[PDB]
């Protein structure tokens, strides 16, 4: 019985992270945002010099 | 931390699409005192 309620709150607990998890996959990933900003922050950089 | 950087990339694109309006016109501009010259040296004793 208390391993079986332990049980039941853990799987709360995955469906829980897996209901964050799916709203966060809906958005695009991280280090590639993180790449095209570098890329974009040295473009407008450039424009920033030219103009 | 996902929101943040795909609102400050959409700003970015903005501003990238901003600087080039700049650009443009700003070249547009230039032409336009490159043609203005030409026509002062036309007119250009000495």
């Amino acid at each position: 019985k208390k391993q079986i309620l332990q049980a039941k709150r853990i799987r709360k607990n995955r469906q829980e992270y897996d209901a964050l998890a799916k709203v966060i996959q809906h958005h695009p990933d991280r280090h590639e945002t993180l790449k095209e900003l570098e890329a974009l922050g040295k473009e407008l950089e450039h424009l920033s010099h030219i103009k | 931390q996902r929101k943040r950087l795909a609102e400050k990339y959409r700003e970015c694109l903005s501003n990238k699409e901003k600087i080039l309006k700049e650009i443009e016109v700003k070249k547009e501009y230039l032409s336009s005192l490159q043609p203005r010259l030409n026509s002062i040296m036309q007119a250009s004793v000495q």
